[PDB]
Protein backbone atom coordinates (compact mmCIF):
# COMPACT_ATOMS: atom_id res chain seq x y z
CA UNK A 1 0.00 0.00 0.00
CA UNK A 2 1.42 3.75 -1.61
CA UNK A 3 1.84 6.04 1.12
CA UNK A 4 -0.38 9.34 2.73
CA UNK A 5 0.59 11.91 4.23
CA UNK A 6 -1.60 11.16 7.39
CA UNK A 7 -0.80 7.21 8.05
CA UNK A 8 3.01 7.16 9.34
CA UNK A 9 4.70 4.20 8.32
CA UNK B 1 -25.96 21.33 -6.57
CA UNK B 2 -23.33 18.24 -7.03
CA UNK B 3 -20.14 18.84 -4.90
CA UNK B 4 -17.51 19.93 -7.43
CA UNK B 5 -14.79 18.02 -5.79
CA UNK B 6 -15.90 14.56 -5.65
CA UNK B 7 -14.02 12.49 -8.37
CA UNK B 8 -14.83 9.33 -7.95
CA UNK B 9 -12.91 6.44 -8.77
CA UNK B 10 -9.83 7.54 -10.58
CA UNK B 11 -6.08 6.34 -10.59
CA UNK B 12 -3.95 8.28 -7.92
CA UNK B 13 -1.86 9.17 -10.90
CA UNK B 14 -4.23 10.59 -12.58
CA UNK B 15 -5.05 13.37 -10.01
CA UNK B 16 -1.45 14.00 -9.73
CA UNK B 17 -1.83 14.72 -13.35
CA UNK B 18 -4.98 16.85 -13.26
CA UNK B 19 -4.02 18.81 -9.83
CA UNK B 20 -0.70 19.58 -11.41
CA UNK B 21 -2.53 21.58 -14.33
CA UNK B 22 -4.07 23.40 -11.63
CA UNK B 23 -3.07 26.92 -10.77
CA UNK B 24 -3.67 27.23 -7.60
CA UNK B 25 -2.53 26.09 -4.21
CA UNK B 26 -5.04 24.16 -2.30
CA UNK B 27 -6.89 22.96 -5.38
CA UNK B 28 -7.88 19.41 -4.60
CA UNK B 29 -9.88 16.35 -4.78
CA UNK B 30 -11.40 13.03 -2.97
CA UNK B 31 -11.84 10.12 -4.84
CA UNK B 32 -12.26 6.59 -3.83
CA UNK B 33 -9.00 4.36 -3.08
CA UNK B 34 -8.10 1.87 -5.44
CA UNK B 35 -5.80 0.22 -2.79
CA UNK B 36 -8.11 0.40 -0.48
CA UNK B 37 -11.46 -0.69 -1.31
CA UNK B 38 -13.87 1.39 0.73
CA UNK B 39 -11.81 4.10 1.64
CA UNK B 40 -11.39 7.81 0.50
CA UNK B 41 -8.26 9.96 -0.64
CA UNK B 42 -7.88 13.66 -0.71
CA UNK B 43 -5.45 14.52 -2.84
CA UNK B 44 -4.30 18.43 -2.71
CA UNK B 45 -1.77 21.09 -4.89
CA UNK B 46 0.38 22.91 -3.19
CA UNK B 47 4.13 24.12 -4.02
CA UNK B 48 3.95 22.74 -7.40
CA UNK B 49 3.56 19.04 -5.71
CA UNK B 50 0.55 17.30 -5.20
CA UNK B 51 -0.04 15.18 -2.17
CA UNK B 52 -1.78 12.39 -0.82
CA UNK B 53 -4.23 11.80 2.68
CA UNK B 54 -5.87 9.07 3.59
CA UNK B 55 -9.69 9.94 4.88
CA UNK B 56 -9.48 7.99 8.47
CA UNK B 57 -12.87 6.65 9.80
CA UNK B 58 -13.20 5.42 13.60
CA UNK B 59 -14.48 3.55 15.49
CA UNK B 60 -17.97 5.77 15.98
CA UNK B 61 -17.77 6.29 12.06
CA UNK B 62 -16.57 9.43 12.00
CA UNK B 63 -14.14 10.92 9.20
CA UNK B 64 -10.91 12.54 10.01
CA UNK B 65 -7.42 13.40 8.78
CA UNK B 66 -5.27 13.78 12.00
CA UNK B 67 -7.67 14.46 15.42
CA UNK B 68 -11.10 17.18 14.43
CA UNK B 69 -13.75 14.51 13.35
CA UNK B 70 -17.15 14.69 11.54
CA UNK B 71 -19.76 13.48 10.44
CA UNK B 72 -19.56 13.51 6.99
CA UNK B 73 -17.09 13.78 3.84
CA UNK B 74 -18.41 17.14 3.19
CA UNK B 75 -18.21 18.47 6.45
CA UNK B 76 -14.57 17.88 7.01
CA UNK B 77 -14.21 19.65 3.44
CA UNK B 78 -15.65 22.85 4.27
CA UNK B 79 -13.82 22.59 7.56
CA UNK B 80 -10.29 22.06 5.64
CA UNK B 81 -11.05 24.89 3.38
CA UNK B 82 -10.36 27.51 6.49
CA UNK B 83 -7.86 24.79 8.64
CA UNK B 84 -5.50 23.61 7.16
CA UNK B 85 -4.99 19.80 5.76
CA UNK B 86 -1.24 19.67 7.02
CA UNK B 87 0.73 20.03 10.09
CA UNK B 88 4.05 21.31 7.93
CA UNK B 89 2.38 23.76 5.49
CA UNK B 90 -0.58 25.86 5.33
CA UNK B 91 -2.92 24.25 2.70
CA UNK B 92 -6.31 25.18 2.77
CA UNK B 93 -8.76 23.93 0.11
CA UNK B 94 -10.13 25.22 -2.75
CA UNK B 95 -12.48 24.19 -5.20
CA UNK B 96 -11.57 23.04 -8.94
Amino acid sequence: APSYVNVQN
Amino acid sequence: GSMAWFFGKIPRAKAEEMLSKQRHDGAFLIRESESAPGDFSLSVKFGNDVQHFKVLRDGAGKYFLWVVKFNSLNELVDYHRSTSVSRNQQIFLRDI
